[PDB]
């Protein structure tokens, strides 16, 4: 019994902190190579 | 430069290669005489290839056979099946093919296992 | 302490029924995994003529170049009619006969 | 198509073929001639310009 | 395919499922039962004559079934085929035995 | 001929005597002689053959790509060639223009069935034993090197029983029974 | 397994687990094995050796 | 036939990997097929090669159970031989007699000094489909091994919650009437594969008034199996459980029969990898 409660409790948590740093990454990622080639195209402009 | 037959005999597990040739008369199983073929009571099984057929027949050829594997029952009648095909097989070859076929005849009429084994088993009912 | 793998799961009352009430729902909507049993145009029907007689000249030397060793073609299911003659017609040309019965049955005609 | 029976099927294809293709392939080697002799390769197009 | 001798035509045509050349045939005495084997598959195809559906496929040879007979008397066949060997099989009635004799 | 000099190689380039353009690169000779053909119209045989096939192909690829009687006669000489052996997968159709050759038909005759088979060392040694007569397909002896073994038919390929070569290959393995003549 | 526990209740209490040795050579505790009192079967990943020993890691 | 059943394994094998090894060409043959069909440029790889559009042509009149039922899917309904593991116990061999009334068209076969290559001969040439090899752990039936036999796949199961028709109470007889099928969420490409072995080994074609079903539902890699009858009443359906529950677990997939061991995996249950415990059909 303790078993199966332990392996479904660790799976749950290492899914969710698959999901947690994937979306941080990728709003770092995004809203930042926005601001990156924002800036890159009003330094080519110069 | 000498004329020489070999032919194999198989029960369930045992092998048995007879060597025919021509010679003075004399049948040895394992190195050991013919007559000395264990379990005793089986010793007819070795023994009714050469009397089903006469002795006159193995007075001029000398056979010996090396018989390997299975039990007890099963390498009496590997040894069996190999005296009686060598004996048929010298016939074809450096005897007559009457004689050959009237050996067939006499072996076949006896029971054809000493020429055929019983060889590919089961049946899927 | 960590374990390997899930143990077997036991068989209780709750997921004996969970399991029967799937098969109530799927048996009473007929959803069940089983098997199962298993004019044209004159250019194109005379393109059609063209590769149906040299499908069958190939067909013909290829199964005498393999020895007539091969593998037959499927199946067709065609409809051919028979007119009422007397199998005195439908023989050789010899002075002799064999039947003179008629070539429809009784229930044909 | 599904109804185009065989040169013009054949011309059709490969005309549609090359036309896509040009875009992305290269153009050295998208339009390969047949390899055609000088004298007669002059030849054709002396008397198609005729 | 069977032939009727008396209007000449051609009233039953026996097919495999499996689309192979029949090389030898036997029908039963009171031709209920056409049986036919091939030298490329190893079965004997058994149809009725009078439905004409495939009624079932003897397997059991392991080589090109070259010969059929059946026994115009007790109605047992005996096929041959290239592996060796002869075989029995009584068909008829409850039983489906095979006896091969090698 | 004389390994002509500047002026005369420069003056007569056209001159061959050994290879034309009508001989197509030898290749009759060359497949011949890669599968030991023995007489020497059995390659333009095959390639009539073959131009039949690539014909049909061409004629019957020249249809509307939807219609069933292109798609059931490609079928059906995909798994007729496939099943000759002369194809080796019907995969695609257009193996029916590239890869249908005289070297496939040749491929597939007896001596190179039997080099294959591993039946003799080499298609010269399949072709000297065949014509000894020595190899039986099924029961009836073969004895014409250009026999063509389909893919049920080189199940049968066999030496004849009482054969020496039979009996050579028993005896090095010691497995020879001379109830049974070899 | 010879002697991590010291009957079959503990190793009843520890069935299941993930052991691995010092070669890395992962395995899991199968079953408390019934002669010995401390013994166990347990299944690894591949043949391990006699000079091996086997590990498992709690808190 | 030993030669001619080695050399169309030869063959099978040949066009699988032939297949897996030019299906490349599949891909970009469908690529310039929709580029045919919505007028858009073909990528530079495919523009520029003369040979792949030449034989487009060919090619364009080209165009569900798998390789090794698909000759006779539907077409003839199977042959299933049960047997047990060697000296059986009695649990064992009422394990045995169950099972062949699970499966209609399955006899028994007594094992006892039956090499299980010989064995494998005898049913593949008196052409069998399916065998059934039952393995025990003192009364209780731990294992089966189902080998489809025209050199077919082997899937090999550990039973684990065990009930038997006979262990139950004296309830009657069973209804061996041919079933309908139950095959829950076996959602991913092995469940598919698994579905395809454990269904083709009950007739074609059941009856659409056919009262008796047997499901397989898969509940976290663990097959339970549960045989029924039912009968449609007026407010819901009535479902009686007839003949044996269990729960197998698929351990081992190969593809060859049971005879040889050297058979490629297609499949084996990775037991001791870190992420053992995370995924399903793993």
């Amino acid at each position: 019994f303790e078993a199966r409660q332990r392996i479904e409790e660790k799976n749950k948590e290492s899914s969710d902190y698959h999901a947690k740093m994937a979306h941080i990454v990728n709003t770092i990622n995004t809203e930042e190579g926005a601001e990156k080639n924002k800036y890159e195209r009003e330094r080519k402009l110069r | 430069a000498v004329p020489s037959v070999q032919t194999f005999g198989k029960k369930k597990s045992a092998t048995a290669v007879a060597h025919v040739k021509a010679g003075k008369g004399l049948i040895k199983v394992n190195g050991s005489p013919i007559t000395l073929v264990e379990p005793e009571i089986l010793r007819f099984k070795v023994y009714e290839p050469l009397l089903l057929v006469g002795l006159d027949k193995f007075s001029n050829i000398d056979i010996r056979v090396r018989v390997t594997g299975g039990g007890h029952v099963s390498q009496v009648y590997a040894i069996r099946q190999a005296i009686a095909k060598g004996l048929v097989a010298y016939h074809q070859k450096y005897v007559d093919e009457q004689s050959k076929n009237e050996l067939k005849k006499a072996f076949t009429s006896y029971d054809r296992t000493l020429l055929i084994a019983d060889s590919r088993r089961p049946e899927p009912k | 302490f960590d374990r390997t793998a899930k143990p077997v799961p036991v068989i209780t009352s709750e997921v004996t029924e969970s399991l029967e009430d799937m098969i109530r729902r799927r048996i009473q909507d007929s959803n069940f995994d089983d098997l199962q049993r298993r004019a044209l145009s004159e250019e194109l029907q005379k393109a059609h003529s063209e590769i149906s007689e040299l499908y069958a000249n190939l067909v013909y030397k290829l199964d005498v170049l393999s020895s007539v060793h091969f593998v037959p073609k499927p199946a067709s299911t065609s409809l051919e009619i028979r007119v009422e003659t007397p199998t005195i017609s439908m023989e050789d040309a010899q002075p002799l006969y064999m039947s003179n019965a008629s070539s429809l049955a009784p229930q044909e005609i | 198509d599904d109804q185009v029976i065989g040169k013009a099927r054949s011309r059709t294809l490969e005309m549609r073929l090359n036309r896509l293709s040009r875009v992305n392939g290269h153009q050295d080697k998208i339009n390969k001639l047949e390899k055609v002799p000088m004298h007669i390769r002059r030849g054709m197009i002396d008397k198609h310009v005729k | 395919r069977a032939w009727d001798l008396i209007r000449y035509r051609n009233f039953r045509t026996f097919t495999g499922t499996e689309r192979i050349q029949f090389n030898c045939l036997a029908v039963d005495p009171s031709g209920e039962v056409v049986c036919a084997g091939s030298l490329d598959n190893f079965d004997i195809h058994v149809w009725s004559v009078q439905t004409g559906q495939l009624l079932d496929a003897l397997s059991g040879h392991e080589g090109p079934v070259s010969c059929l007979s059946f026994s115009q008397e007790n109605s047992v066949l005996a096929s041959a085929s290239w592996d060796k060997t002869i075989r029995i099989w009584s068909i008829f009635g409850r039983s489906q035995q095979v006896e091969p004799i090698e | 001929v004389r390994k002509l000099k500047h002026h005369e190689q420069k003056l007569l380039k056209k001159v061959d005597f050994l290879e034309w353009k009508q001989d197509q690169g030898h290749r009759d000779t060359q497949v011949m002689r890669t599968y030991h053909i023995q007489n020497r119209e059995d390659y333009h045989k095959y390639n009539r053959i073959c131009g039949d096939i690539r014909r049909l192909a061409n004629k019957l690829s020249l249809l509307p790509p939807t219609d069933p009687f292109r798609r059931k006669h490609e079928q059906l000489l995909l798994d007729k060639l496939y099943a000759m052996g002369v194809l080796t997968t019907k995969s695609k159709i257009s193996d029916l223009e590239n890869k249908v050759t005289v070297s496939a038909i040749c491929r597939r005759r007896l001596p190179v069935i039997m080099h294959r088979l591993k039946m003799a060392e080499t298609i010269q040694d399949a072709v000297k034993f065949i014509e000894q007569g020595h190899v039986r397909v099924g029961p009836n002896l073969i004895n014409d090197p250009a026999y063509l073994v389909t893919r049920n038919m080189e199940d049968y390929v066999t030496w004849v029983d009482n054969s020496k070569i039979k009996k050579t290959l028993l005896r090095y393995r010691n497995q020879i029974d001379d109830f049974d003549f070899s | 397994i010879k002697d991590m526990f010291s009957s079959a209740m503990e190793v009843a209490r520890f069935e299941g687990a993930q052991i691995k040795t010092v070669s890395g050579i992962r395995g899991e505790i199968k079953r408390a094995l019934s002669k010995p009192e401390g013994h166990y079967r347990a299944a690894f990943e591949d043949k391990i050796l006699m000079s091996d020993i086997v590990i498992l890691r709690s808190w | 036939m030993l030669r001619r059943q080695a050399r169309e394994r030869r063959e099978y094998l040949y066009r699988k990997a032939q297949e897996l090894q030019d299906s490349q060409l599949q891909q970009k043959r469908q690529i310039i097929k929709q580029a045919l069909a919505q007028g858009k440029p073909l990528p530079k790889e495919l523009a520029e090669d003369e040979s792949l559009q030449k034989d487009f042509r060919y090619d364009q009149s080209l165009k569900q159970v798998d390789d090794e039922y698909a000759a006779t899917s539907g077409i003839m309904d199977p042959r299933i031989i049960v047997t047990t593991s060697r000296d059986p116990s009695t649990r064992l061999s009422q394990f045995a007699k169950e099972i062949k009334l699970l499966f209609p068209n399955a006899v028994r076969l007594n094992r006892g000094n039956y090499v299980m290559p010989n064995l494998v001969d005898a049913c593949k040439k008196s052409g069998t489909t399916d065998l059934v090899v039952l393995h025990e752990h003192r009364g209780v039936p731990t294992s089966l091994t189902i080998s489809h036999f025209p050199h077919g796949p082997t899937a090999q199961f550990s039973l684990h919650n065990v009930v038997m028709r006979h262990d139950i109470i004296n309830a009657g007889n069973q209804s061996e009437v041919n079933p309908h099928l139950i095959f829950d969420n076996f959602t991913t490409a092995l469940g598919k594969r698994v579905v395809c072995i454990l269904k083709h080994l009950f007739n074609a074609g059941p009856k659409k008034d056919s009262e008796r079903v047997i499901t397989f539902a898969n509940r976290g890699d663990f097959i339970s199996v549960r045989q029924h009858v039912y009968v449609r009443t007026r407010e819901g359906v009535e479902i009686a459980e007839v003949g044996p529950r269990f729960e197998m677990r698929l351990f081992e997939l190969r593809l060859g029969t049971l005879e040889n061991k050297d058979a490629d995996v297609e499949w084996q249950l990775r037991r001791f990898i870190r992420t053992a415990n995370k995924k399903d059909y793993l």
